[PDB]
RNA sequence: UUAAUUUAUUAAUGCAAACACCUGCAUUAAAAAUUUCGGUUGGGGCG
RNA sequence: GCCUGUUUACCAAAAACAUCACCUCUAGCAUCACCAGUAUUAGAGGCACCGCCU
RNA sequence: GCUACCUAAGAACAGCUAAAAGAGCACACCCGUCUAUGUAGCAAAAUAGUGGGAAGAUUUAUAGGUAGAGGCGACAAACCUA
């Protein structure tokens, strides 16, 4: 009932400002599942005006059912992604309650045995950039295999620069890009180079004016020039 | 059912002798998984009131999974054998 | 002969091996504009059109 | 293999049990788990992880005295003999469990938080978010099998319904009915980690064994190998 | 050193070697009937 | 072993099949299994 | 090479193996090993007592 | 029934020095460093001397277990009846 309901949410942290703004909410949402549903969302550790933030931005989270999202819940605290760190999941891709249970297994199974990932940086990934649930398989391989063997990067350095963030497109234009201008050497067996490369924060972190003033050290003409021309190489290949 | 077949053919044996099998016969490829064939309906005579079915001696094809598993155990139903129809039948004509 | 060698050269693709000469002396010829030497000879070949 | 496990006791005691070494060997025979074998002739003495066991013919909170705290060879935590009504049992000792003691287990969730006094056993729901507890039970009756080793200290971190998040000490958290019994404080011999074996020799007293070849497969132990994709095969290894 | 590896125990000859242990699976008996086969005066040990 | 050929077997998934368990079929792995080591030339090479 | 130990029974006893110590990875769990154990736990790998600077 | 490891329940370890020791010297015991002898030998791995450990991760009797692509292995490709 409203009686009980309100008295739970008057517990758990929730103000009444915020208690009216979630009622309101409510698209013919039971009371007993908006309990539920904000009883395992604070369960998972999140404060109560995350919780009212993301109902506000997504309230179809309101209509999974319990069940699936109990078992969400707890896959998500399995992968440690609880207190703080879902904040900011549920704020960069507020969809993973929604996506169904292989996608994330798969994703996290290509991380972990194809990718030779840690439990902590896998959880590191998925805490800094959810984005790589939506990313695709085979994908999100070829871009950790690009980073390891053409470019060199080991996990520690992936994780610790969020490679995994940016997009395929994006580090082959610049990666390729400072391989052929010969700033950037593949390590050789030994894990050796002639010159010391550029750091992955200067090579992708960073805006196309310094990449190129800086690590480049080019002209931008000349880099709209290769990037054209690596996607004419790219569908080619294909 | 698992349905196979021979890759190699097995020589004629005769008429009244048996055909002599050698280690390429027991090589099979898999024509057909019976389970995997689209489901088919059971014919059963209704004995009872069922709800969006029928009530009573109407032939009916209910899925098997329900005619198995409610109907016939129940006694609900019947199967539509000739004897179960020509008995509905003569309870039919005497009504 | 002799099967059996201590060490063995790393045996380089030729086109790898271009590259290394052309590194190692080319660099020094054009000093910083080996870099867009490099890059436009591993690019596409612009082609003109003799009518 | 003639192996019939030595567990075969059906009736709680509080003899220590003369227990038979495994060597890491299954009931085949084989070796199933390496560096185990020898070690110092140890006894089991059966430990109660259900500490809301009331008694037979009653119910209800009861309170027990804790006739003395004893080291277990089988156990990093020591345990208490402890003893209600007409009963004795081993119960693990909490960390400042001392022998004349009065240890409460009660099955009550008040409606308001029970003060907290190490060593006594409540259910969940009757703790204060954030107090430090052990012997922890996964289900309602089922027995204690978290935070069980010395010095081990889970927290009670929320309270919501009838379900509690508990941190185990691995910084993992759990989600457990508030009907279920939990013990207060941490688990005792909070030293277990600061203790220096010294030697190989106490090692092989403890029962551990060196031993190779625990792999069994072809080739022994293998690392983990990422294996490229057809792109970057070129890239594999590069010769310097 | 070596040469002495038989170190006789009749306890051991006959938990290894027994009629009883040759019975005990399919594979003995089939031992004692091969050593009955050929004839075998002592068909266990 | 990034030689060739397989995945029977397990482990995962997916699709059907029975309404957790199990059968069939696929895919990916793990584990393995089978098999091969062309010829002529070249002692201080890198064919 | 820290140490005492182990090893090629029958050509090698060693600097090799193990070893306390330390690091890394994996695991939140009961009725046949691990274990009648539960993250100060267990399994695996590396390294080498320890101590001082970078 | 050797050997590798393990299980059960046993046993042995003088004397001195030192004090509760993977402690020292050194018997029994275990091993096998070095030398010589022997090399169809006493012996299909021994003898003599020399030497290492010798209250321990020790040695050892008894019974049981693990079986062949398997076991077992303080990894020597060691051992699993010369
Ligand atoms: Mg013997
Ligand atoms: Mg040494
Ligand atoms: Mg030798
Ligand atoms: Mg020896
Ligand atoms: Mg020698
Ligand atoms: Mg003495
Ligand atoms: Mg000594
Ligand atoms: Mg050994
Ligand atoms: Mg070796
Ligand atoms: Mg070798």
């Amino acid at each position: 009932e409203l009686e009980r309901v309100m008295s739970s949410l008057l517990d758990m942290g929730f103000s009444n400002a915020h208690i009216n703004e979630l009622l309101s909410v409510r698209r013919g949402a039971s009371l007993q599942q908006l309990l539920d549903i904000i009883s395992e969302f604070i369960l998972l550790g999140l404060n109560p005006e995350p919780v009212c933030v993301v109902l506000k931005k997504s309230p179809q989270l309101l209509k999974l059912p319990i069940m699936q999202m109990r078992k969400r819940s707890s896959y998500l605290q399995k992968l440690g992604l609880g207190e703080g760190k879902l904040k900011r999941v549920l704020y960069c891709c507020p969809e993973i309650f929604t996506m169904r249970q292989q996608d994330i297994n798969d994703t996290v199974r290509l991380l972990k045995e194809k990718c030779l990932f840690t439990v902590q940086q896998v959880t590191k990934i998925l805490h800094s950039c959810p984005s790589v649930l939506r990313e695709d398989l085979g994908q999100l391989e070829y871009k950790f295999q690009y980073a390891y063997f053409r470019m060199g990067i080991k996990h520690p350095d992936i994780v610790k620069s969020e490679y995994l963030q940016y997009s395929l497109t994006k580090i082959k234009q610049r990666h390729i890009y400072l391989e052929r201008l010969g700033r950037y050497q593949t390590p050789d067996k030994k894990g050796q180079t002639q010159i010391p490369n550029p750091l992955l924060k200067d090579i992708l972190r960073v805006s196309e004016a310094e990449f190129l003033a800086r690590t480049a050290c080019t002209s931008v003409e000349e880099f709209q020039v290769f990037k054209k021309l690596l996607a004419r190489e790219e569908e080619e290949s294909e | 059912t698992v349905i196979v077949e021979r890759w190699w053919k097995v020589p004629l044996a005769g008429e009244g002798r048996k055909p002599r099998l050698h280690r390429r016969h027991r090589v099979y490829k898999l024509v057909e998984d019976t389970k995997h064939r689209p489901k088919e309906n059971l014919e059963l005579i209704l004995t009872q009131s069922v709800e969006n079915v029928g009530v009573r001696g109407d032939l009916v094809s209910v899925k098997k999974s329900l005619g198995r598993n409610r109907l016939l155990p129940q006694g609900l139903a019947v199967y539509a054998s000739p004897e179960n129809k020509k008995l509905f039948e003569e309870e039919k004509l005497l009504r | 002969y002799k099967k059996k060698w201590a060490a063995t050269e790393p045996k380089f693709p030729a086109v790898r091996l271009a590259l290394q000469n052309f590194d190692m002396t080319y660099s020094v010829q054009f000093g910083d504009l080996w870099p867009s030497i490099r890059v436009s000879l591993l690019s596409e070949q612009k082609y003109g059109a003799l009518v | 293999a003639n192996f019939v496990s030595w567990k075969s006791r059906t009736k709680y005691t509080i003899t220590p049990v003369k227990m038979r070494k495994s060597g890491g060997r299954d009931h085949t025979g084989r070796i199933r788990v390496h560096g185990i074998g020898g070690g110092h002739k140890q006894r089991y003495r059966m430990i109660d992880f259900l500490r809301f066991r009331p008694e037979e013919t009653k119910s209800g909170p009861f309170e027990e005295k804790v006739i003395q705290v004893r080291y277990d060879p089988c156990r990093s935590a020591d345990i208490a003999l402890v003893a209600g009504g007409s009963r004795k049992r081993w119960i693990i000792a909490t960390e400042n469990m001392q022998a004349g003691d009065t240890i409460l287990n009660s099955n009550h969730i008040g409606r308001m938080a029970v003060a907290a006094r190490e060593g006594d056993a409540h259910p969940l729901g009757a703790l204060p978010v954030g107090t430090l507890i052990n012997n922890v039970e996964s289900e309602p009756g089922r027995g204690a099998q978290y935070i069980r080793a010395a010095g081990t200290c889970g927290v009670l971190l929320r309270k919501v319904n009838g379900t509690a998040i508990i941190q185990l000490p691995s910084k993992r958290q759990m989600q457990v009915l508030e009907t279920c019994v939990a013990t207060v404080g941490r688990v005792s011999n909070v030293d277990h980690n600061k203790r220096v074996i010294g030697k190989a020799g106490r090692n092989r007293w403890l029962g551990k064994r060196p031993n190779s070849g625990r792999w069994h497969r072809k080739g022994g132990w293998a690392g983990r190998k990422i294996r490229p994709l057809p792109p970057m095969k070129s890239y594999v290894k590069l010769p310097s | 050193a070596r040469g002495n590896e038989y170190q006789p125990s009749n306890i051991k000859r006959k938990n290894k070697h027994g009629w009883v242990r040759r019975l005990s699976t399919p594979a003995g008996v089939q031992v004692i009937l091969r050593r009955m086969l050929k004839g075998r005066k002592s068909l266990s040990h």
